[PDB]
């Protein structure tokens, strides 16, 4: 049998590779980054009426001004999550100064390696690597708002937009042709909630999605249901002023 | 080194010297003694200069790692008690601490805890610590009142640096206040204890050995 | 490397069960019959042993009654040479508990801890499971006498009467119809034997064959005396309740 | 200052003619505060008997590990511990505790029922077997109870009398003794049993 | 018997001007009563317009120093060489003279630089780790001989204005770069007369937005 | 350079039974005969000497081996198996028993010392069985003599008389109907012998056939007077002039 | 198709080859292309970075070392992410203790024996990346080629990853003109962009998907990027 | 330094502490409360060196509270003592000794009896009728002597533990300001506000 | 060290040992939770199959966490009780250090946080268990109920079911239980809870448990006599 190391006669790590299709199973995250914030849009996808709603999380804050989605087998992403706040709780310790976001993000990436079948005092501490993808959202003053998708490929691009998940086939081909540099906070959030809705497999309603956003004077706050009703109603509009 | 914190009315007042010396030699007089943990502690910095700066500022670490996981500030009961857990292990090794941790939240109303090296969390309603702690305590145990104005309650505390920078030799230098409202603290502004002196003498009459 | 030659006991199956310790539940099932039957005033241990040549010494012999103390004795269904291993822990066990509370063990502090010995390694090291079931007889003043049966995965639970070894079934449903919650000490032993000398592999029951001991509270004081019967007391009590 | 005349106390143990005695005080000081006059120094594993002296929370520390052995050894071998093999198993749990010892001085007594042998032996803090046929003795007072027993015993007594002599030499070396007094008890070991005596002495 | 703690005299000054700073330290290197070195500087440019120097012990304050400059490096790898800042250092530095609690470092530090608005900035350590931020401090052996002549001639603390009778205090003003390397130099002329450790050199480190200068400056030999 | 079996490699064959201490009591069936008597007044325990060639000398190997003073052990099976278990027997009775209670441990306790060192070779991993079967003969204070077994799986027996090995199905046989309560130390090794004739088809000189006693004491072999509470050895190999004695008492 | 000795690193084959030595092999054919080249007074790294798509951004390729040696990487970023580490404090070890510059040669040994280690035991991935490590000491300039075999060696020029064997040709002609340009970076960075429009497959080079880095004689490691190579191309 | 006193009765355990804590010159609190709820029916006591007392007294606390949901059982008082001389044991021989006196009173359910331990920072208990620790116990013991029945009933305890303070109050070189009395009966722990 | 990787991705992108685990989960006897107006209402099937067996000392399927926490469990019996000690613990450690009783929502955090950490460690099999984590807060009267389960993920539910025949006992309540207006007492919820169990208990008052935990630290357990009642009136009213 395999072992968790093997290479594939083409050169690729097969667990690491496996992963990734792990991730087309999970939920949508839909990330769109302007010069004003960034927002982070997620279909919760609640599986019975039964199930409250609202105590599923899918967005979380690790710093002030920086904000998190997941998307895969989102238990693996508790583990992450953790790291993140200590290396940038710990980094503002050592340094008086926030993390940027671009260097928190490798940090997460040097966690992902680290599986393994265990050599001499040497922590491997998976058996096979985080079942999950991140996309973090953040802001510091020296390179404005960023927004970063990390792989369990150990490998992190900067995108002016990305969506992951079960969806992201036919999301991403609509941000392609909608996104230019010219939006702003309130036209981002109604792009998210149209997008959101063309791959979303419900009705779309205040309790089975999320928006955040993250601006500088404010720092990383989620929304309630009380704001997000608004904008649902909002998108109904200028769909049927035309 | 002389520093004090009261409950009353309106939350607490904390009022800290300044002077920090080396025996004779007075190093600098002007010394921050109180330290912003969070934007809702405030921790006070007596006796080892060293140690109660390093082991407060880690301990608003894990005031902000403690608000990310649960959502929620954290108690005052429970920020003091994660620091004599700290000094508790380090027992005997040689580190000396002091502090105040001062905080006021909801359920609690406003809270002192004072945590000592020996491993001591007590409780209180009035707290005074370092080499002056004695003169301060005269003065602010006749003039303390449950019931007080916050004109008065700043004054009273301003009052009991005084009465201490003038008979003790260490302390000295200027006097911070600090008020600790519902919505976290306000610093006071700084006062000059030499210029400060011939104003109070002024108003009141108080001090009569002092020809001046 | 190491990975070729590895069994693997410590996976699921594909449908949610383990293989290792159902076979472990297997080879429990050829080894000699133990029943335990509570009655309101003491407990009854009786074993039937799987050797039974005359050049054997059965008569010193002990390999099915233990004391874990002086109010916990156990008896043994499964490998006799596991079984030593868990009695040494649990001895220990039970008067560490002694030594730091100057008070008897509870009966259910006893068991717990032993059970998750045995759960311990289904759980990792892939180590083979024990292959061993013990049914406690004990006594503590919290619910009186009490007996319960722990088996290789780790679940153990109360009992009235119990039985583990060859033909569980079989020995359960006879001891179903005839027990009752009046019964005495002399009433439970009349139902022991005879419910051995219904399942024996053998027509013949006799003396030699069968280990026995009890549990009675009529040691004067309140308190209770665990005697191992001698097998001449066996021999007396065989010819006295008529199975021969 | 010694840690052994900080708590106090004395143990003695004749033989007679197939019989044992052993005695002590019950008193527990603090220095000069007396605190109580019911803390026993005497256990007993089965027939054997163990006085322990000094340090008190020596003798409870030591009081729960050996009946932690007598029982495990017990269960295992399935007859009671007997007096000669107690002796080496007394003396190597203390010697194991090599450096910073307890600081006791204890006495086993006990009559071997294999082959009607009187047996007594005393140890001292690291594990020196003292053997004895005539009286052993311990405590802080040990210098006293020498001087008694040594003019008052003689070889051979019946069980009725070896309870007068073994009373009077505790009884008036305590006397005689700061931190020793209240109470004692003196049992007198038969073959099949135990008589345990109060005796009545002076209560200051 | 190792007594693991020598002594090698003297002296350093930090004065923060409003766009400019200075650390000054003699060049004299001595152990007891003699002169081991006419020449030695202590005063390091470490990169990013920080100045540093620790004073006291030599041995670990060329180590203190040595850690630094390393820490300056792995900051750059990191954070994509991003500046740290005068204020951010000095926090580091805190966790580097902490980090030994139960076998210290023996030093006094003093760094020096610019922070984000533009304004000189100096910062003391005390050897156990507590710093905190000064406008003008002084370390080493002869500091209680400068320091009060310094609380005079910058801060303006017991003058008060003519013919007021102590009723208006003297009105401050800022100082030039010019104006600062006078003050310090002659400090230093009238420390070298009066305490034995003091002399041979003094060399000043400049910190101003356009880099470091240097300046070397002659004492007495004697 | 690593250990990384960590594993059982006895595991339970789906219908019970672990595997290799099945396999294992094989090879003890494949052994050489062994047997024990036991009497009212010592045990004798014989087993036959197999020679490589006839230029090996057979003196140099001891197949009977003293553990204890009073405890002797004899074993069917493999013989490298067999050095390394009497050695660990030997610390593990010194130094969980001599040292810390001064006598030698009584002969139902020396087993159980022996048969968890057994047992300890299938639940930890890495290991296989050992390959061989004791016999454990030896007098303890307040039982008597005893003789026991202990098997390759921990398993252990008071028996009256035993055999095991090849001829171990033959032997078990005839000593059922042989034995008898009263019985001397000199008639038990007159059936010993009688037995182990008809299972050794080689050579039966007294040179090859190596018999022990667990009798009474020797005060010669003590080595020292003057000690009236000390005893000799109970155990006691005959020398091969002696055992030519019985042989033709045959 | 996948062979039977394609398990632990432990196995050989009966044809003596290590087959997981060559597959980790492939991991640098996959990358993009990159070309080093040096002449006696200056190296020069010249990669072609990859977006992952439109909306993406470009991936790092060339990592700043020290401040005289600078490494390139073609395969996987989390394996170069443990090597380049690796040679930092490396080098940091040599300036503390000795306060010697490490010499370019002496770091590819100690590259290579940190390489060897993982492929003689069981576990371990081997690395997959390749390296061009370049850098200017007292010897001159240097230029290696570092393969995941672990084996290192000394070139005047070469390149790795998809389709280098286009510019690889370009460099065997020219090796001859570009080795005696001495004293002059601008013409040799110029040598290096022709090399690698060599490998393109009609990718073509802009602004923001080029890379160069240079080191030399009076020159630190310096990376150029997004409006400082609208020069060189 | 401190003043723990306990006296049993025909029924309950009165445990009375100090309310004063004086670190160096100042006397820093005079309401503090030196005792902890082990159980519904086990009250313990404390007083000693600084600092250790209360580390020590939460300790304790936990493993007992564990061990109640643990087996849904209250622990005897008996049982409870006997865990705390075997704590106290362990770290007079590790490296860090602590100095901590306690007295347990409890009233056990199984027996009907209250229960009074005194264990000394040695590792001894004792059970006793009353004891106390400090120099204030030299003071008490010598009333106790002369006063105490073993049939009193609550109400006149009170009256004797009267007594008891008002002989230290004239004697001792220390202030304590007054007691926190307690008392442990079979209805659960209640305070009087009485001294 | 004993530490092959057990667990690892298949090429379809779910891990078998995970699957494996929750196929365990679904032979388990069946456990119920439904939360009323201020109360929960934990009801277990227990295996009475069995004969001669004493209900006294024989562990039931609630077991109390804290004062105010208790837990409930489908699955491998044996691996229950090891959550469960790790859990004891648990609640002792977060009152010795930040003071003040664990609240539900961080207890179940603590125990999902294990169960996900055993998906991970090398040489360990996952557990077989789903837990049922019911509750109040302290100094406060909404009901929180949260069920874990072996892949670590945790969730709130209205209502919900774990084990064997559980699509079944789900589908009654999604008709019978309003998501606005909860059971009105505490008396109606618990009717609410035994009327979904009787569908695939297929009756026997014996077989019921239910445990019925209140604000304030109040846990009861229901008596065999109180269900009987219930269950006669169900019947008789439904039969009705």
């Amino acid at each position: 049998d395999r072992g968790v190391s093997t290479f594939s006669p083409e050169g690729r790590l097969f667990q690491v590779e496996y992963s990734l299709e792990a991730i087309k199973l999970g939920s949508t995250a839909i990330g769109i980054a302007t010069k004003e914030g960034v927002v982070l849009g997620v279909e919760k996808r609640a599986t019975s009426p039964l199930l409250e709603s609202d105590s599923i999380e899918k967005i979380v804050e690790i710093d002030r001004h920086i904000g998190c989605a997941m998307s895969g087998l989102t238990a693996d992403a508790r583990s992450m999550i953790e790291h993140a706040r200590t290396a940038a709780v710990t980094h503002n310790l050592y340094y008086d100064e926030d993390i940027n976001v671009e260097s928190l993000t490798q940090s997460v990436c040097d966690l992902a390696l680290r599986f393994g079948e265990g050599a001499s005092g040497e922590e491997r501490l998976m058996s096979r690597p985080f079942g999950v993808a991140l996309l973090i959202a953040g802001h510091d003053a020296d390179d404005g708002y960023q927004l970063f998708h990390a792989e369990p490929s150990g490998t992190f691009y900067r995108y002016n937009a990305k969506a992951i998940g079960s969806g992201s086939e036919g999301a991403q081909a609509e941000l392609l042709n909608e996104w230019h540099s010219s939006l702003t906070l309130k036209e981002a959030e109604l792009l998210v909630l149209k997008i959101l809705k063309q791959v979303m497999e419900e009705k779309l309603d205040e309790n089975n999605a999320q928006l955040s956003c993250i601006t500088k004077q404010d720092g990383f706050k989620i929304y309630d249901n009380e704001k997000t009703a608004e904008l649902i109603k909002e998108l109904k509009e200028k769909e049927a002023a035309e | 080194t002389t520093t004090l914190a009261f409950r009353f009315q309106g939350g607490i007042i904390v009022a800290v010297d300044s002077r920090a010396t080396a025996g004779n030699w007075v190093a600098s007089q002007t010394v921050k003694k109180v330290i912003e943990i969070n934007p809702f502690l405030l921790g006070t910095m007596a006796g080892g200069a060293a140690d109660c700066q390093f082991w407060e500022t880690w301990l608003g670490s894990q005031c902000r790692l403690h608000e990310l996981r649960e959502k929620e500030r954290i108690s005052v009961a429970a920020a003091s008690k994660i620091l004599s857990n700290l000094v508790y292990q380090y027992k005997g090794a040689g580190l000396s601490m002091g502090t105040m941790i001062c905080g006021y939240t909801r359920k609690e109303g406003p809270t002192i805890y004072y945590v000592d090296s020996d491993g001591t969390r007590l409780k209180g309603d009035i707290f005074c610590v370092g080499s002056g702690q004695t003169f301060a305590y005269g003065v602010l145990d006749s003039n303390y009142k449950w019931d007080l104005s916050v004109e008065d309650a700043l004054y009273l505390g301003k009052r009991s640096i005084l009465a201490a920078a003038h008979r003790d030799a260490y302390s000295g230098g200027s006097v911070n206040l600090y008020h600790v409202t519902e919505d976290g603290w306000i610093y006071h502004g700084n006062h000059d204890v030499g210029e400060l002196f011939w104003k109070v003498k002024e108003e009141e009459g108080s001090f009569n050995n002092v020809i001046g | 490397g190491s990975r070729r030659y590895d069994s693997r006991t410590t996976i699921f199956s594909p449908e949610g069960r383990l293989y290792q310790v159902e076979y472990a539940l297997e080879s429990i099932s050829h080894a000699g019959t133990a029943i335990g039957i509570m009655a309101s005033d003491g407990i009854v241990l009786a074993a039937e042993r799987k050797v039974t040549s005359t050049l054997l010494e059965q008569d010193t012999s002990t390999e099915k009654l233990y004391k874990l103390n002086d109010k916990i004795a156990v008896a043994v269904a499964g490998l006799t040479a596991d079984a030593e291993i868990l009695i040494n822990t649990a001895r220990i066990h039970a008067q560490n508990y002694l030594k730091t509370y100057n008070e008897d063990i509870p009966v259910e502090i006893l068991v717990r801890r032993l059970s998750d010995i045995k759960q311990g390694y289904t759980q990792h090291g892939g180590l083979r499971p024990f292959g061993v079931s013990f049914i406690y007889a004990g006594y503590d003043d919290r619910y009186g006498y009490q007996l319960y049966t722990s088996n290789p995965s780790g679940n153990y639970t109360g009992w009235k009467a119990i039985s583990v070894g060859a033909n569980t079934s079989a020995a359960q449903t006879l001891l179903q119809m005839d027990y009752k919650d009046d019964m005495k000490v002399d009433d439970a032993i009349e139902l022991a034997l005879k419910t051995l000398s219904k399942t024996t592999d053998s027509s013949a029951l006799t003396y030699d064959r069968l280990e026995f001991a009890t549990i009675r509270k009529g040691a004067n004081d309140g308190e209770v005396y665990q005697k191992i019967f001698k097998p001449q007391e066996i021999k007396d009590i065989l010819v006295k309740t008529g199975i021969t | 200052s010694d840690p052994s005349s900080i708590n106090g106390g004395i143990v003695v143990a004749m033989t007679g003619k197939d019989c044992v005695a052993i005695a002590c005080d019950l008193r527990l000081g603090s220095q000069s505060l007396g605190v109580s006059n019911k803390f026993e120094k005497i256990f007993h594993y089965g027939h054997v008997f163990l006085g322990i002296t000094g340090l008190a929370t020596d003798v409870t520390t030591l009081n729960e590990m050996f009946r932690y052995k007598t029982n495990l050894y017990k269960l295992k071998e399935e007859r009671a511990i007997e007096p000669e093999t107690f002796t080496q198993l007394v003396s190597s749990s203390l010697y194991e505790r090599r450096f910073g010892p307890y600081f006791v001085g204890p006495v086993v007594a006990g009559i071997n029922s294999k082959s009607g042998k009187p047996f007594i032996a005393g140890f001292d803090l690291i594990g020196c077997i003292d053997e004895a046929k005539d009286f052993i003795v311990s405590g802080t007072a040990s210098d006293q109870l020498f001087g008694m027993c040594e003019s008052l015993y003689e070889p051979n007594l019946e069980p009725e009398d070896l309870f007068e002599t073994i009373s009077q030499a505790l009884l008036n070396a305590a006397d005689r003794d700061a931190l020793s007094g209240w109470g004692a008890v003196v049992y007198i070991i038969k073959k099949d049993e135990v008589v345990k005596r109060y005796l009545k002495m002076r209560q200051d | 018997q190792f007594n693991p703690y020598g002594d090698n005299g003297g002296t350093i000054l930090g004065i923060a001007g409003e766009d400019f700073a200075v650390l000054a330290g003699d060049t004299r290197n001595i152990t007891d009563y003699s002169i081991n070195s006419r020449y030695e500087p202590k005063v390091f440019d470490c990169g990013d317009n920080i100045v540093m120097s620790a004073n006291g012990f030599a041995a670990d304050g060329d180590a203190l120093v040595k850690r630094f400059k390393n820490s300056v490096k792995w900051y750059h790898f990191d954070h994509n060489d991003k500046k740290l800042s005068i204020n951010s250092a000095a926090r580091n530095i805190q966790h580097l003279l902490y980090g030994k609690r139960f076998f210290p470092y023996y030093v006094h530090t003093i760094i020096a630089g610019l922070d984000e608005d533009g304004k000189g900035a100096v910062y003391s350590f005390d050897p156990v780790g507590s710093y905190e931020r000064e406008q003008c401090r002084a370390g080493g052996a002869a500091a209680s001989l400068i320091m009060p002549f310094l609380d005079n001639q910058v801060n303006f603390k017991n003058q008060y204005e003519p013919g007021t009778n102590g009723k208006v205090k003297k009105p401050l003003k800022y100082l030039s770069v010019e104006e600062v390397i006078k003050l310090v130099r002659d400090s230093f002329t009238s420390a070298t007369e009066r305490h034995i450790q003091v002399g041979d050199g003094l060399e000043i480190l400049i910190v101003t937005k356009d880099g470091v200068r240097k300046e070397f400056y002659e004492l007495k030999r004697d | 350079m690593t250990d990384r079996y960590s594993f059982s490699l006895t595991t339970f064959s789906p219908s019970g039974k672990l595997g290799q201490i099945d396999y294992a009591l094989t090879a003890v069936k494949q052994g050489v005969t062994s047997l024990g008597i036991k009497a009212t007044n010592g045990v004798v325990i014989a087993t036959e000497k197999k020679s490589s060639s006839p230029l090996a000398m057979s003196e140099t190997l001891s197949k009977v081996s003293l553990l204890t003073p009073d405890i002797g052990a004899v074993y069917s099976g493999m013989g490298p198996d067999y050095r390394v278990l009497v050695d660990k027997s030997r610390k593990v009775a010194h130094t969980s028993y001599k040292r810390i209670y001064g006598e030698y441990p009584p002969t139902k306790l020396l087993v159980s010392e022996v048969a968890k060192i057994m047992q300890e070779a299938t639940q930890s991993g890495g290991v296989r069985p050992f390959g061989v079967s004791l016999l454990i003969a030896g007098h303890d204070e307040f039982n008597g003599f005893s003789l026991y077994q202990v098997d390759p799986s921990g398993s252990y027996f008071p028996w009256k008389a035993t055999a095991i090995g090849k001829g171990s199905v033959a032997a078990k046989t005839f000593l059922e109907k042989r034995w008898n309560d009263e019985l001397e130390l000199e008639d038990a090794i007159h059936i010993a012998l009688l037995t182990l004739k008809e299972s050794v088809e080689g050579e039966f000189n007294g040179d090859t056939i190596e018999l022990a006693i667990i009798g009474d004491e020797n005060p010669d072999l003590l080595g020292y007077t003057g000690i009236p509470t000390d005893k000799g050895p109970r155990f006691r190999k005959l020398t091969s002039q002696e055992i030519n004695d019985r042989l033709e008492a045959l | 198709f996948r062979n039977n000795y394609d398990g632990d690193t432990v196995t050989f084959s009966p044809t003596g080859r290590l087959f997981q030595v060559e597959y980790a092999l492939e991991a640098i054919k996959q990358g993009s292309v990159t070309v080093g080249l040096r002449s006696n007074t200056h190296a020069v790294l010249v990669a072609l970075k990859r977006n992952a798509d439109e909306l993406s951004s470009y991936q790092k390729k060339i990592i700043k070392c020290d401040e005289h040696m600078g490494l390139s990487l073609a395969g996987l970023a989390p394996d170069a992410r443990v090597l380049s580490n690796y040679l930092r404090q490396q080098c940091n070890y040599s300036s503390l203790v000795f306060n010697r510059k490490l010499a370019v040669e002496r770091a590819g040994h100690l590259l290579c024996d940190k390489a060897q280690k993982n492929t003689q035991s069981y576990g371990g991935r081997p690395y997959g990346v390749g390296l061009l490590i370049i850098g200017y000491d007292k010897s001159g300039a240097h230029l290696l080629e570092f393969q995941p075999s672990g084996n290192v060696t000394e070139l005047y020029g070469t390149a790795i990853g998809a389709r280098s064997q286009g510019a690889k040709t370009y460099l065997e002609r020219t090796l001859d003109t570009f080795i005696k340009i001495d004293g002059n970076p601008d013409e040799l960075i110029k040598a290096g962009v022709e090399a690698i429009s060599q490998s393109l497959r009609d990718e073509s080079l802009t602004v923001d998907n080029l890379s160069i880095a240079i080191v030399g004689k009076d020159t630190p490691f310096t990376i150029y990027d997004g409006e400082a190579v609208a020069k060189y191309i | 330094m401190d003043i723990i006193l306990g006296i049993r009765v025909q029924d309950s355990v009165i445990l009375a502490s100090s309310k004063a804590v004086t670190r160096g010159i100042s006397v820093l609190k005079d309401s503090d409360d030196k005792t902890r709820q082990l159980s519904p029916h086990t009250l313990m006591s404390f007083a000693g060196e600084a600092g250790d007392t209360v580390q020590f007294a939460e300790y304790i606390q936990a493993n007992i509270q564990l061990y109640s949901i643990r087996e849904d059982y209250e622990l005897s008082p008996q049982a409870v003592s006997s865990f705390v001389r075997q704590e106290l044991a362990k770290s007079i021989r590790s490296r860090r000794p602590y100095q901590v006196n306690v007295l347990i009173g409890g009233y056990d359910k199984k027996k009907n009896k209250p229960e009074l331990y005194q264990i000394d920072y040695l590792g001894t208990k004792v059970e006793l009728p009353y004891g106390a620790h400090g120099y204030s116990g030299f003071y008490t013991f010598s009333l106790l002597d002369h006063h105490y029945r073993p049939d009193m009933t609550t109400e006149e305890g009170l009256d004797l533990l009267k007594l008891c303070v008002q002989e230290l109050e004239k004697r001792m070189p220390m202030d304590f300001k007054g007691v926190i009395v307690k008392i442990v009966d079979k209805d659960g722990i209640r305070q009087v506000d009485d001294f | 060290g004993y530490d092959r990787a057990l667990s690892i991705f298949s090429p379809d992108g779910h891990i078998f040992q995970v699957e494996y685990a929750l196929e365990a989960v679904k032979r388990g006897t069946c456990a119920v939770g439904v939360k009323g107006k201020n109360c929960v209402v934990l009801g277990c099937e227990r295996r009475s199959t069995l004969k001669l067996q004493d209900t006294r000392i024989t562990p039931s399927k609630v077991s109390k966490i804290d004062s105010h926490v208790v837990l409930s469990f489908s699955g491998l019996n044996a691996d229950s009780r090891i959550l469960i000690e790790k859990a004891r613990v648990e609640a002792q450690s977060h009152r010795l250090t930040l003071e003040d009783p664990v609240t539900v929502e961080y207890l179940t955090r603590y125990v999902a946080g294990v169960q996900q950490r055993y998906t991970q460690s090398g040489g360990v099999r996952p557990f077989g268990v789903s837990t049922l984590i019911a509750g109040f807060d302290p100094r406060d009267d909404e009901p929180k109920l949260y069920q874990t389960e072996p892949s670590g993920i945790y969730s709130s539910w209205s209502a919900q079911t774990i084990g064997r025949n559980s699509k079944t006992v789900r589908e009654f309540l999604e008709k019978n239980y309003d998501r606005k207006e909860p059971p009105a007492t505490v008396e109606e919820c618990v009717k609410l809870t035994v009327r979904s169990l009787l569908e695939v208990v297929q009756t026997g008052a014996k077989n019921i448990e239910i445990t019925v935990v209140k604000p304030d630290s109040d846990i009861v357990a229901l008596s065999s006599e109180e269900i009987n009642q219930y269950v006669t009136q169900i019947e008789q009213e439904k039969q009705e």
